């Protein structure tokens, strides 16, 4: 549906 | 209810090209990430390439030994995972496997872009790449020696004690395998099939 | 890039632990295969801690630092296969990669003395085979000797009474300028040796 | 279908339980087993008087006597959880052979969870196009064994076989197909469940 | 190093014809005794037939339920097995299976012509035989899932909104057309999508209480 | 593999009474 390259590097974000 | 069947597979020459095949059947194939795993012939498992999803544009990433000469596509139609390798060496010999690919990737402690596992397995297809052709083997007392494609079956007297050796792919490109009161008081079979070779000894 | 030990020996009922080292293994988790000769391939764990239902559950990960490792508890006979561990290639980046390769081996079965036998080329031939037979564990050290100095040698496989066996091949022309050859077998510190001349 | 066995057995984890194959044939002839995963090609566990194939763990074992052949698992483990089956000859010196009826060899390795039953009246826009369908949901419950009855009122149809579920447990569904005036010739409709003994119930009504 | 690879099935109406194909490899092919076995789906194994080797004449053993109808052949030189399928019935359904044959015959126990025994398998080939076409599922909500119900072939896939969902495996119900339900669990104090592509048909149904 | 595997277990049979 969306881009796992995408999402994994914006879920990284969140984090911090 | 996975499953998975390779097929394409078979004898071609150096510089030749070769279509392989993987249909998939049992679960979400228009959504699920697929992978070409290859094996040489009594050595390790090595990565080919995968290919991706819908929602990545369903682009694929190649292996370093692979890059340029090898192309993965997909079929949602067909549920056929594609493997085109173009001007093939002896090298990229083996067994190609298509494994279904998971996506993993810990919220806390991953680092992006997450991990590949490969959850489900065909069992392969064989390629083998060598510039010989056929040839029939030469059947010497103590041998076989000095023959292609595999396989040949040795028998004795048209089995007590008889051990047959797994063949060694010589430097030639050819094959060889081999298989005290009694010894004058008492015939092996060499049968080749590629080659109608059949040949017996005392 | 992921490298592992090559062959690792377990006694039965015992513990053994594969190990895996590789730069990408800071930043990534682990996967890890089983592969037997005639089988596909099989996931045994991945990830921070997920083992496949069907998978027996002595199979088990560990990651810290530059380190993965499976541990097996109580190994079994029908745990000698081939285990990879399989990550990323770099930090951060698309490609996966697998391992070299460790290959466990069992011990289940009493040692045996290889029985070593050569032929010289017949005459047939003119106008080397050396055979190991009855041994185990499969694994033997083939050396090849002409006269007093230092060839296709083939894997051990099954036999009919479950020890292994395995061949070795030498290459010549047409042999005559030498005295006598020799096959070194090595099993368990234990060497036999079988010569041959013309 | 000379080969009797038995349809299905339970065994505790690393316990030993021995799957049992009967047949006349049996007295003359002896039994081969064989060990079939779902999804999965079968084994070939056990032949002849006393052979056991290489790569199978020395827990199998065979034993026979008279009509009876027998299989025993020494230490059943999760693994070991699979349809069991044998084959021999389907009569004395025939050229035929037969499988048996097989055995659910279920292990006991997960914590036994309690069917969650639902039932589902029929939907309205379901019985405008002149059709009626009673759901039964039984998900979370293990092992994959259930029984399934349908009682109009008080006096006594389609289901699934258990298969697994994203928590490792099991989950199956049971449809009823009535004409629409059907639903309103009787006062409840209910979904008997019977999961180890312990029988569950769930009514629904117009 | 033994493979099997079963392949040529698909979908027949009932009194269609079919051959399948065991191409196998490993052993010495020639001698071996092969066998076809049939698993009709949820029930258990069936001897269909096997072959013999040279030495018998190649004489072949069919079962009855099975004679008359089906045919096994070998073509050595290409290490293949075929059984033909001819007036193929309902009852045929299943998946089908190739597995290399041994001998076993106890010299003092034993009695002709012994047993036989299947050691390598293969994965096997899925042969459906039925009298329906391609039909377009009639999804209907649960109050509180979706009913997807009179829908065939298989498969088809339901989604929820583009955690407590699951959709179940499909009942062949006694008319030939399959059903199954998509049930999901949500708290009380809080759109199914279904695609069937052999049927080109996409229905988004909402659940109302 | 010359002989009939059918005719084989019919004579031993024979030879063990």
């Amino acid at each position: 549906l969306w881009n796992w390259f995408d999402i994994t590097k914006w879920l990284w974000y969140i984090k911090k | 209810e996975v499953r998975l069947r390779e097929s394409g597979g078979g004898l071609v020459k150096p510089g030749g090209s070769l279509r392989l095949s993987c249909s998939a059947s049992g679960f979400d194939f228009d959504n699920a990430w697929m992978t070409w795993v290859r094996q040489p012939p009594g050595k390790g498992l090595e990565w080919v390439g995968r290919i991706t999803g819908p929602g990545e544009g369903w682009s694929v990433d190649y292996a370093e030994s692979v890059k340029g000469r090898f192309t993965i596509s997909r079929d949602n139609t067909k549920n056929t995972l594609y493997l085109e390798m173009n001007n093939v060496r002896t090298e990229d010999t083996g067994y190609y496997f298509c494994a279904r690919t998971g996506k993993y990737y810990d919220f806390w402690f991953g680092y992006p872009p997450g991990e590949e596992y490969f959850q489900d397995w065909g069992q392969g297809t064989l390629v083998i790449v060598s510039s010989a052709s056929t040839k029939g083997p030469s059947v010497f007392p103590l041998l076989v020696k000095d023959y292609f494609p595999e396989p040949v079956t040795v028998s004795w007297n048209s089995t007590s004690g008889v051990h047959t050796f797994p063949a060694v792919l010589q430097s030639s490109g050819l094959y060889s395998l081999s298989s005290s009161s009694s010894l004058g008081t008492q015939i092996c079979n060499v049968n080749h099939k590629p080659s109608n070779t059949k040949v017996d000894k005392k | 890039e992921l490298t592992q030990d090559p062959a690792v020996s377990v006694a039965l009922k015992q513990t053994v632990t594969i190990t895996c080292r590789g730069d990408s293994l800071r930043s990534h988790y682990a996967s890890w295969y089983q592969k037997k000769p005639g089988q596909a391939p099989v996931l045994l764990f991945y990830g921070k801690n997920n083992r496949p239902s069907g998978i027996p559950d002595r199979f088990s990960g560990s990651a810290s630092g530059n380190r993965a490792s499976l541990t097996i508890t109580g190994a079994q006979a029908e745990d000698e296969a081939d285990y990879y561990c399989s990550s990323r290639d770099k930090s951060g980046s698309r490609l996966s990669v697998f391992g070299g390769g460790t290959k466990l081996t069992v011990l289940s079965q009493p040692k045996a003395a290889p029985s070593v036998t050569l032929f010289p080329p017949s005459s047939e031939e003119l106008q080397l085979v050396c055979l190991i037979s009855d041994f185990y564990p499969g694994a033997v050290t083939v050396a090849w000797k002409a006269d007093s100095s230092p060839v296709e040698t083939t894997t051990p496989s099954k036999q009919s009474n479950n020890k292994y066996a395995a061949s070795s091949y030498l290459s010549l022309t047409p042999w005559k300028s030498h005295r006598s050859y020799s096959c070194q077998v090595t099993h368990e510190g234990s060497t036999v040796e079988k010569t041959v001349a013309p």
